[PDB]
């Protein structure tokens, strides 16, 4: 079974070479198109770094805060979360 | 199966790497565009940040009231909690009841 | 079938290339707009930052005192919810 | 499928990229009713902290009556929780009993 | 779908941001309204306030006291409040 | 529907603005009614302060009848609350039976 | 001849490290994160057909009462 | 002449895998193949400990877990 199978994965594997030449022509125009999307949420992130330097922690912390109660609208869809004080000896367990 | 495959992969690729260059003017617009909604929430941020980097007064004051909505929330919460009781300071006869709330006084806060 | 897919891909990548290039122009107006409903939080935060930073902590403790009421209202739609004391040598555990 | 749509959302976004500085408009319209609504809240803010941040003394009763209106709330409450002992210092025969308050004599407190 | 939508979005947006800027005018009317009602609670506690700084913190324990009957009476309509020492080094560890 | 909705609203809003003037007076009123519950309380207050800052005896005596009515109520209540060892010293013998019962002396208390 | 092509394979996914590597060493976790998320979306349709996904505390003397 | 040539295999491999059992990292993969190979017919509980599978991913836990390999935490 492996000899037919051999010689297939032999031609087979020299067409993907070259087929690997060109996916990753097209994979230099991919890396290009998620590095670009990733970069509409990461420089929407640039910009947002550059607003709360520029003006401070206001909603660096107000989007933990105002999106705190997204903290609470996603966690509770699960039922065994917590947020538990530091300053303490907490030898925290967890739910059963 | 991956002979004919492959060869109209590369085709398709040539083609479609013309398509891909193109998608990253189709993904740049779509990157400006997810820039844009998470600028409202930037420049939302920079607006906030003048608010609040100056003096955390609602800094503090939502600490608390984004608990309070977080809670308003955490009716649907599970989620198993903590405080340190001394945080509302329930300490209904106690001197730490008057360091809790005696943080009125700006500074221990 | 990659063939045809990747050519509607290619016109729809038209498209939705100069669709979102005004879309991007759309969202300047957008992100004002965004910018104004957050505004409307935010501002009202801006005003009550400042109040409480000429005023004190009055209700930065009695939104922790008078909306503290609403731990209580919340915490509880669930049964597994609690708070709990520090300032001690607190080896906190959380339950089934 | 989408390019068509991606047409007719290039000429629908001219009309509501003019329809988005109206939201601006809108917005900052509903943005003063929404400052309004968190600026009664704020006014609260001012209110208590004017009165109370000088020498919190509803606020030291507010303590009092807000861990009280927690605890005439915590009937929803099937939260299992902890307050400190030598908060309700059921400490009767102590030393400590009246360490918790005398803290009445103001210091302590 | 979007353009009937978009121009009755527009049309009554119009009419909301008119009808806004009069209920911006409503909202310091009801604003007047919610700070003196916020304010009955809050200037009945200013007043309060007066009482236990002029007099000293009496009813500051003894509302402390009286509403801490309130913690007896309403603790356990639930089935696992309590409480744990300070100036100690409790173990704290809740119930299940 | 939106635009009706919003045209009778605003018509309703100018009649409406005549009646939150009007809403101001009822809630100064409504201001009142709070005012008082809490002016009752506050009755309470004033003379409790200039009979107890002195020093605080029925202050004391109330953490004691606080603690006592605490419990009494503690009785219907399932609370999961406790108290602990060795105060109420009933290690009955003991001293800190002295020392919880002779913690009654002033200055311990 | 795997000298050659393994040797290369890593070429190019450690270079894809190296890269990365150099991004994540000089500044930190920004793409972990970001591409947490573009994972949230995929990955995580895969990660949340896996059930249990806890998270621990920080800054105290943690300990734990594992799952049964 | 059996337990010289079997522990010597293992002495060898021992220094060479004592310097780092790196190599033995790489074999949990490979004797990995070879066991999914085989120990399909398994039922093993094995619990380990937590900074291998990714979602660790910003704690100090992980960050040496993991994101040790920062020239500075090894």
């Amino acid at each position: 079974k492996e000899f037919t199978e051999a010689v297939e994965a032999k031609q087979v594997a020299q067409q993907e070479a070259e087929r690997a030449r060109f996916v990753v022509e097209k994979a230099e125009q991919q890396k290009k198109a998620a590095i670009i999307s990733a970069e509409g949420d990461s420089k929407a992130a640039e910009l947002i770094a550059n607003s709360l330097a520029t003006a401070g922690d206001g909603l660096i912390e107000l989007r933990k805060l105002e999106a705190a109660e997204d903290i609470a609208y996603q966690l509770s869809r699960s039922r065994n979360i917590t947020y538990l004080p530091a300053g303490q000896s907490v030898l925290l367990q967890l739910p059963q | 199966r991956e002979y004919t495959a492959a060869v109209e992969a590369k085709q398709v690729a040539q083609q479609e790497a013309q398509r891909a260059q193109f998608l990253v003017e189709k993904a740049k617009q779509e990157q400006r565009q997810k820039i844009v909604q998470a600028e409202g929430e930037a420049e939302a941020a920079k607006m906030l940040g003048e608010a609040l980097s100056k003096n955390p007064g609602y800094i503090k004051l939502r600490k608390i009231r984004a608990a309070q909505n977080i809670s308003k929330t955490i009716a649907t919460s599970q989620n198993r909690i903590y405080l340190t009781a001394d945080n509302l300071v329930l300490n209904l006869q106690d001197e730490s009841f008057t360091r809790g709330s005696d943080s009125l006084i700006k500074g221990k806060k």
